[PDB]
């Protein structure tokens, strides 16, 4: 290969999905269904379409589809802290009087690591702390048919919090040493779900308004109305079409729980995390065990042997390399705090934008037409369930963008002009509505003349 | 030598080992000499102020 | 390390972790060995051990 | 560079698979606007899209229509200016 | 060597680390489109 | 030994400091080809 070269793998001509990635485009994997051995491959990149471009048909989609994408971010991590003195030089005043020649070198890993933990904090309330009031859903939930009790909290349950996080907190999986102390965050877990149970009871009963200013009450099938007015699908649609709006939103969020229980690695992101911070501090502490070129790693036994005229230089060696794997692990730390720093300004800016509001911005609340999103509180972290519209079935139509009534050039108000080939109409740009072409939905501008590829049609005045 | 709390252990050392140590250079039970018996060692509470 | 086994010629498979009995101070040099065994007298021919 | 103990790993998209893939979203561009971001790329006549892009800024879609040819050879030409800018100015690729 | 710990574990973990992510950096910029499209044989756009 | 092994750590984490950076541009550049190549961003200034 161009990696490298590779023994075990039998080359097979046709293309897969990568798997397991080696280099230059080449992947491998265990196909189990042909091979039951390892085969390697050149990536496909995804299915060949041409798409019909023609200079007069457009396609305009029939139906659509309510669907409901989870997003997992990072917020903060442990606050962990580390003492200088005994981690390096416990319990010995002996190693103690000479790390304290070395100046200022650890009064300034304690100030870094201060920093970081008061930082995490910081990051959750950001994320989480956007709501000047806790919010509270009605007793009886007559929501249109939209049932919200999957992210809503339990009453029956011990903690408060809804079914959905319940199963992330039982989905993610989460001593005492020298020196080595985890701080707790200020935000309990708690407390975080009573934020996001405010931040959801305020959106459902309140729309975007409880994010300018004070919250008020709108039912929500009108607000779902103008959330569909935000995407340029006029309210009709969802009124004509609100049982199965709700049908679909109704199964497109029982999808989630299931997805998340059966599909492992969904919360990696979030488990990677942990898995760091864990793997950091477990190489802290075995640094612990290495000689640096001591006679002995354990501080007492060349403390309990050897004078110190002599053990000094002894004590020397061990300190300067504790001291240096400690910097080095602090360093590291900082690095992964600015990460995780721009991963919860990520998050609050998603609360803010896609919570609070309804984006315009493509793909930054999931794929599709962004509708609305729920937040929900994973450990360490937030999971947001982002509500958006996607066409369905198309149909091919004729077009032309304008149309000549005794002379004169007409233009769609809204929309574009559509025909089966006998009959023109005008329809909005998301959702098959013909209508027949009238004064009072197109405007007029210049003559037939001018505009090229224009058709001749009939418009009805209501008057006569 | 070492400081911490010495308590009773349920660790069955097996006759050969004389004293355990942790994943760091630190020894976390001993054997009594004089009387032959096993006792763990926890150590000491600390932490910040 | 010594166990009681039903397999039928060979070493079984589970897996056994075997535990040191003593350790002599010696101190010479092996390089060479060999087994001893006990072995029955089926019959005596006069002259031949 | 690459001889004691550094080396450098190949990419795992090559550049024929990263052109492909600006193809691939160059392509869906021109002949489905912004759909098919969104789900199933729709085919558009690209002066058609054009002028709802427009309509996105606040100009009525009459303006493309009236003077498609114009815009047509502004667009052609200022395509046409970056090869020259991007073969005549150095340091344009600094960062 | 040896005496001085996992020091060198560290350092290929943190290089991998890097290396894995610039690969993600080109998936995640380019691979936005889970089809790739294909432009018409003749090009009437409209002038374009 | 430690002159060498402090010279890669040196490197080790000015390469990492250099990647948080281009995998901040890179995120920038995934955000662009959503808002400006997928979409139409109403958003000034953010592509051009
Ligand atoms: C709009 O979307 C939905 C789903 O794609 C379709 O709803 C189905 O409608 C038929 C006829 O009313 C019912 O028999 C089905 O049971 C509905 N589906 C479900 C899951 O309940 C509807 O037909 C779609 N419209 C178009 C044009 O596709
Ligand atoms: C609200 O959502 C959930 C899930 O869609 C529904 O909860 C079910 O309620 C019935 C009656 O209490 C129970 O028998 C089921 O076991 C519940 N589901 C599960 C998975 O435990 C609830 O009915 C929904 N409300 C509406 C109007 O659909
Ligand atoms: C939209 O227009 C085009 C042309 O009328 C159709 O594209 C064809 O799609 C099928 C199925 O994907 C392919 O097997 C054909 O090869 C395509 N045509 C060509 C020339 O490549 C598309 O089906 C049309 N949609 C409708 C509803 O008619
Ligand atoms: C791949 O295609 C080449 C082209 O003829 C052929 O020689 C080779 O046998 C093929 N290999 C497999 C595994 O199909
Ligand atoms: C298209 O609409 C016209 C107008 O009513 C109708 O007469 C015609 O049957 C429609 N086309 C088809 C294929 O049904
Ligand atoms: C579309 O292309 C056809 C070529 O088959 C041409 O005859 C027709 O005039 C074109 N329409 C427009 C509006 O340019
Ligand atoms: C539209 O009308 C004009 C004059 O009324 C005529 O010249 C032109 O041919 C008509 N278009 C078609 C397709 O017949
Ligand atoms: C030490 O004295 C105790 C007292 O009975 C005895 O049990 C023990 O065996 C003595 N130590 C040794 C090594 O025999």
């Amino acid at each position: 290969t161009r990696a490298g070269c590779l023994i075990g793998a039998e080359h097979v001509n046709n293309s897969y999905e990568c798997d397991i990635p080696i280099g230059a485009g080449i992947c491998a994997s265990y196909q189990t269904q042909t091979s039951q051995s390892i085969i390697a491959y050149t990536m496909s990149l995804g299915a060949e379409n041409s798409v019909a471009y023609s200079n007069n048909s457009i396609a305009i989609p029939t139906n659509f589809t309510i669907s409901v994408t989870t997003e997992i971010l990072p917020v903060s991590m442990t606050k962990t802290s580390v003492d200088c003195t005994m981690y390096i030089c416990g319990d010995s005043t002996e190693c103690s009087n000479l790390l304290l020649q070395y100046g200022s070198f650890c009064t300034q890993l304690n100030r870094a690591l201060t920093g970081i933990a008061v930082e995490q904090d910081k990051n959750t309330q950001e994320v989480f702390a956007q709501v000047k009031q806790i919010y509270k859903t009605p007793p009886i939930k007559d929501f249109g048919g939209f049932n919200f009790s999957q992210i809503l909290p339990d009453p029956s349950k011990p903690s408060k919090r809804s079914p959905i996080e319940d199963l992330l907190f039982n989905k993610v999986t989460l001593q005492k040493f020298n020196g080595l102390t985890v701080l707790p965050p200020l935000l309990t877990d708690e407390m975080i779900a009573q934020y996001t149970s405010a931040l959801l009871a305020g959106t459902i009963t309140s729309g975007w308004t409880f994010g300018a200013g004070p919250a008020l009450q709108i039912p929500f099938p009108m607000q779902m109305a103008y959330r569909f007015n935000g995407i340029g699908v006029t309210q009709n649609v969802l009124y004509e079409n609100q049982k199965l709006i709700a049908n679909q939103f109704n199964s497109a969020i029982g999808k989630i729980q299931d997805s998340l229980s059966s599909t492992p690695s969904a919360l990696g992101k979030l488990q990677d995390v942990v898995n760091q911070n864990a793997q950091a501090l477990n190489t802290l502490v075995k640094q612990l065990s290495s000689n640096f070129g001591a006679i002995s790693s354990v501080l007492n036994d060349i403390l309990s042997r050897l004078d110190p005229p002599e053990a000094e230089v002894q004590i020397d060696r061990l300190i300067t390399g504790r001291l240096q794997s400690l910097q080095t692990y602090v360093t590291q730390q900082l690095i992964r705090a600015a990460e995780i720093r721009a991963s919860a300004n990520l998050a609050a800016t998603k609360m803010s934008e896609c919570v609070l509001g309804q984006s315009k911005r493509v793909d930054f609340c999931g794929k599709g037409y962004h509708l609305m999103s729920f937040p929900q509180s994973a450990p360490h972290g937030v999971v947001f369930l982002h509500v958006t519209y996607v066409p369905a079935q198309e149909k091919n139509f004729t077009t032309a963008p304008a149309i000549c009534h005794d002379g004169k050039a007409h233009f769609p108000r809204e929309g574009v002009f559509v025909s089966n080939g006998t009959h023109w109409f005008v329809t909005q740009r998301n959702f098959y509505e013909p209508q027949i072409i009238t004064t009072d939905n197109t405007f007029v501008s210049g003559n037939c003349d001018v505009v090229i590829g224009i058709v001749n049609n009939t418009v009805y005045d209501p008057l006569q | 030598t070492g400081t911490g709390v010495l308590t009773e252990s349920n660790k069955k050392f097996l006759p050969f080992q004389q004293f355990g140590r942790d994943i760091a250079d630190t020894t976390d039970a001993v054997r009594d000499p004089q009387t032959l018996e096993i006792l763990d060692i926890t150590p000491c509470s600390f932490g910040g102020v | 390390k010594h166990t009681p086994i039903n397999l039928v010629r060979d070493l079984p498979q589970g897996f056994s972790a075997l535990e040191p009995l003593v350790d002599l101070p010696i101190g010479i040099n092996i390089t060479r060995f060999q087994t001893l065994l006990a072995l029955h007298r089926s019959y005596l021919t006069p002259g031949d051990s």
